[PDB]
């Protein structure tokens, strides 16, 4: 004797032994980035090409 | 051969129900209900084959089999 048994419902396992069927299906990915970045230029001149006489001794 | 095509017309698919009495002994007889599953027009002259009745524990506790009467 196996025990009562449902007529009507779905076969699953219900006891210690019952076999059940896995469908293996995983698919999993993560990803992550970043960056960072900072520049800076600084160009600076003065040039006197001609200087007039008043203003030689500055 | 399994690839073949039948089609029948004489045949029907039923399911049988019966009553187990108390303090039932083999080789005693009981009342059967037989009624189609699927699709079938009537039974009105059919006969039932060996159909063994099974319990709630699937267990085996009479064997049905004879003529079925419809009232038609």
């Amino acid at each position: 004797n196996y025990g009562y048994q449902p007529l009507f419902e779905d076969r699953r396992p219900r006891n210690i032994g019952d076999t059940l069927t896995i469908v293996l299906q995983e698919n999993v990915s993560a990803s992550k980035s970043s960056s960072a970045n900072a520049s800076r230029d600084g160009k600076t001149s003065f040039g006197f090409d001609t200087v007039p006489r008043y203003l030689q001794g500055l | 051969p399994t690839g073949t095509n039948m089609q029948l017309k004489n045949v029907a698919a039923v399911m049988v129900t019966a009553s187990y009495p108390p303090f039932a002994r083999q080789g005693q007889t009981i009342d059967v209900v037989v009624s189609s599953m699927g699709n079938a027009k009537s039974l009105r002259g059919g006969t039932l084959l060996m159909t063994p009745l099974k319990g709630v524990d699937s267990q085996v506790y009479a064997l049905a089999q004879g003529n079925i009467l419809v009232g038609g």
